[PDB]
């Protein structure tokens, strides 16, 4: 009654028999932009079921020495399904998201993944090691797309901030002996009512193994981690020709 | 009707004092287990003193007012040092243009970066003197040059006519000048972190310096000069202090734990990654 | 709702996620001595939280050939914490007890421990083997203190009485496939309202492996048994100088 | 009040005779299991 | 509350801690024959508890290559207990049945048994292989008695009909990871109110491993399947001397 759950939206349904509740980021549900906050005057387009449905991105392999991964929203979907198309044809965009990270093992495996949502996840470089080089992250690192990227220094989240404090953000743990997934519902967060789905990532999703994976030789060693996400209340405005970036 | 298909669990409370403690006795039973939790849910423990031990009653009158974000931020702090030397490398022309950026000093910066978005008014105080702290009878002009307005190019530039821009004329011997500044962003709040790019187009390594730059935070230029057609014989140091007031903050984040390297980004010294906490020899000894 | 439990008393709390209910010896809860039964006239001292709290005694190791162990009350605590001190400074004493025996293994281990409370547990000797020697148990055997003692003939409880009938006394079983602890609440039992905590043990606690421990080679072999106890409604009277025995 | 902190499930019955036995029929169902115990 | 169950009838009781509900064939409970449907005029005999009780037949061994087994009713009991005796002494008979197939393994074994009840289970032969020989099943195959028989071509149920469609009949699955038994209550089914328990089998019980048994070397390999059945509302008429066939 708290470990079992079903998420149905659009023409997609997700099930799980070993959940650990669901988190509503900052206690707020996604919602279309009201007339008091809106500023752009054109009537928005709200595709509904064609874009607010679950999308499953590539799977990652959890190894005994994995550092962790991260994805950026809405970057991950800017080129997938009808959502991507609306994101490319419109200047303005806004929406919430239902993030469902999946990972199952056996009652003999062990390990804990911290799944968190960090809004405005700005990355930094190691500054040439010495700190005298003012280098910057490449486009491929700031917006890794659907494939996601790997963290090089998880301890400081590749941004000079302690991973030990990441729990101050909406999050769940996927502790193999307890649950096999994490679910976080994220509302739209920005200083503006709508924004470019191409030039700005509202938040990043981080999956980091704080407690390394471990198992005895002989047990299945391919332990994948899959990410399935669903836009919620997706709105679009400022229609024109398609633009990829 | 021809087509049928076409048809916050958190509230604020006023807590002026710390929670009291109710007296509790011993609990010996099954089914109920307050001590056991499931951190996986993402929730913090709800266990309280009385659930784990026998407590007495404590009428706690401890105030919670000093930790209100308002009292945490409304303390003037250094955000800029503008020097204007008479002889040397820097501007010996008697005028200086400074692009407004409050990320040049650590103390105040680390406090602001505790949050993602912040909206506020500010009180700016200008402490001016000679490099050695002495004071002389010198007349100065401070001018705010908003984005798009012509920046002065010399000590006699027409821009100093300041017919529309706001200017402050004061003597180095007067008390520090002080003025209030409103919330001026085109957006609804300033943001210390902007995970994106300012414009469209390809983002080649040649222009990667664009990453993280949000015009909504660029408030313009602060220009200063000595009032006169002739050069002044005095070196001048201007220390600018900012005091946040009428503040609102959104989305807390992990506090900076690596030294700051640059104003415009979170880059850290890769070869020397400091540990958030000091170390010891064994885990079983203090 | 019967397997999970929490025992909080004093500044101590015990938890368990695999219990098998709790036993209230003879259906009675501990209670301070009423004025009708009392005989000593001085006002008693009832320390409350400093003595009615959980105390954890040394741990024993369950081996495939262990005979069993026993402890005597209040002997086990006469030299521990503020309880011991009150027991030494006062002539008279009375109290009940909450006994919590702990022992966990894995879903692959097996074995059953009988945990019982036998009031007035008088020990006997083997009488020199032949039965012609009227020998008696040494002080170290009758009152083994906090360390507890080992049974030499569990079948007759070292007292000429059948272990097969010990279940006629307040008891619980710790059967590894079912539970990992036993809890028994014992009221004060004596022919007098108060008594010397030094010269008289009101009852003995027996932990006996009726079904031997067993597991396959490779599984953890160190299976400890820990005893945690808490005095309840401890009263003391007849104050004077401290006396250890 | 200045200091707040300072503030048998068995009965006899008369059973002169052995319990009677009530007539019972067959029980075929789930959820209920009288035969299973936890010693 | 759906996995645990107790079946008590007569002087017998069956328990199970891993059931998957109970099936009432065609939604009807067994019942004695009413006066409107009856045709034979003599007063029937309804032995009650001596015949409506659980009977346990021989056990079968599930191997990695077993084809499946079948039994016929009431043939299986025509020679057991007081039921058999009544079946032999009377010409007419009718009753329902409670079928309880048992099979337990371990959380490491796997396999699925389809347990079904097929009324009027008429067997066929392979017709000499070529199909030119009009051969017929021997008495030992049509009425295998209490021992039951083995299927030679489970895919066509030894009768030219697809096993894939057997689920159209009252049935349950015994999937080792889920449950350890199957229970089906069967009402009397025939074109006549009473019939000979010797010359006519009202239905056959089929236990077929659709998903083969499997386990790693080292795990228990003797995985038995036991069949326990109980007549319900057994009636008999047309008394005379005993007749075995
Ligand atoms: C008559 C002259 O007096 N005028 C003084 C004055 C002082 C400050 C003025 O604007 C101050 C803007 C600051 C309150 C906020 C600057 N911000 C907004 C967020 N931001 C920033 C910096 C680096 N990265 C992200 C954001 C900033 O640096 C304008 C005029
Ligand atoms: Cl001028």
């Amino acid at each position: 009654s708290d470990r079992v759950a079903q998420l149905t939206i659009g023409n997609s349904t997700i099930t799980t028999q070993e959940a650990a509740n669901i988190v509503i980021a900052y206690g707020e549900w996604p919602e279309y932009c009201p007339d008091t906050d809106a500023t752009a005057v054109d009537k928005p387009t709200r595709p509904d079921v064609s874009v607010n449905r679950f999308f499953t991105l590539d799977t990652k392999s959890w190894a005994k020495d994995s550092k962790g991964w991260y994805w950026k929203f809405p970057d991950v979907l800017t080129e997938v399904g009808v959502f991507g198309q609306n994101a490319q044809f419109h200047y303005l965009y806004r929406s919430g998201f239902c993030v469902h990270v999946q990972c199952n093992a056996s009652k003999f495996h062990q390990g804990a993944l911290l799944v968190a949502v960090l809004p405005e996840y700005v990355l930094g470089t190691i500054a040439g090691g010495t700190g005298n080089e003012n280098s910057h992250p490449p486009y491929a690192t700031t917006q890794p797309g659907q494939v996601g990227a790997v963290l090089t220094h998880p301890y400081v989240l590749d941004a000079g901030i302690p991973l030990s404090q990441l729990t101050v953000c909406p999050h769940q743990w996927i502790n193999l002996r307890t649950n096999n997934c994490a679910t976080i519902i994220v509302p739209y967060m920005n200083t503006v009512p709508f924004d470019s789905a191409l030039n700005h990532c509202n938040f990043g999703l981080l999956v980091i193994p704080v407690v390394p994976l471990d198992f005895n030789a002989g047990a299945t060693s391919e332990i994948p981690i899959t990410v399935t996400i669903a836009p919620m209340c997706a709105e679009f405005a400022g229609l024109r020709q398609a633009v990829k970036q | 009707d021809p087509i049928a298909d076409m048809i916050s669990l958190t509230a604020l409370q006023v807590l002026p004092t710390a929670a009291n403690t109710e007296a509790s006795s011993h609990r010996l039973g099954t089914g109920v287990v307050p001590a056991l939790q499931a951190a996986e849910t993402g929730a913090s423990s709800n266990a309280s003193d009385k659930n784990l031990i026998e407590t007495r009653c404590v009428l706690n009158h401890h105030s919670t007012q000093e930790t209100a974000i308002g009292n945490f931020f409304s303390r003037a702090g250094l955000v800029s040092i503008i020097t204007m030397p008479t002889t040397g490398t820097q501007n010996t022309d008697g005028y200086v243009n400074w692009d407004i950026d409050l990320m040049g000093y650590a103390q105040l910066r680390r406090k602001c970066e505790l949050f993602t978005y912040m909206r506020f008014d500010a009180e700016f105080t200008f402490v001016v003197a000679k490099p050695n702290g002495e004071l002389v009878p010198q007349l100065l002009q401070y001018m705010y040059v908003p984005p798009g307005a012509p920046k002065p190019t010399s000590r006699d530039s027409f821009a100093w006519q300041t017919a529309t821009n706001p200017s402050v004329f004061v003597k180095m011997t007067d008390p520090p000048a002080q003025v209030s500044v409103p919330f001026m962003s085109p957006a609804s709040a300033y943001q210390w972190f902007y995970d994106g790019y300012p414009t469209f187009g390809e983002h080649l390594q040649a222009n990667d310096l664009d990453y993280g730059q949000c015009p909504n935070n660029m408030m313009g230029t602060f220009s200063i000069r000595t009032v006169g057609t002739e050069k002044s014989p005095h070196s001048i140091t201007l220390r600018v202090y900012m005091r946040i007031k009428h503040v609102r903050a959104w989305i807390p984040r992990p506090l900076r734990n690596q030294p700051y390297l640059f104003k415009t980004n979170p880059n850290y010294k890769g070869n020397d990654i400091k540990c958030t906490s000091t170390s010891r020899d064994k885990i079983t000894t203090l």
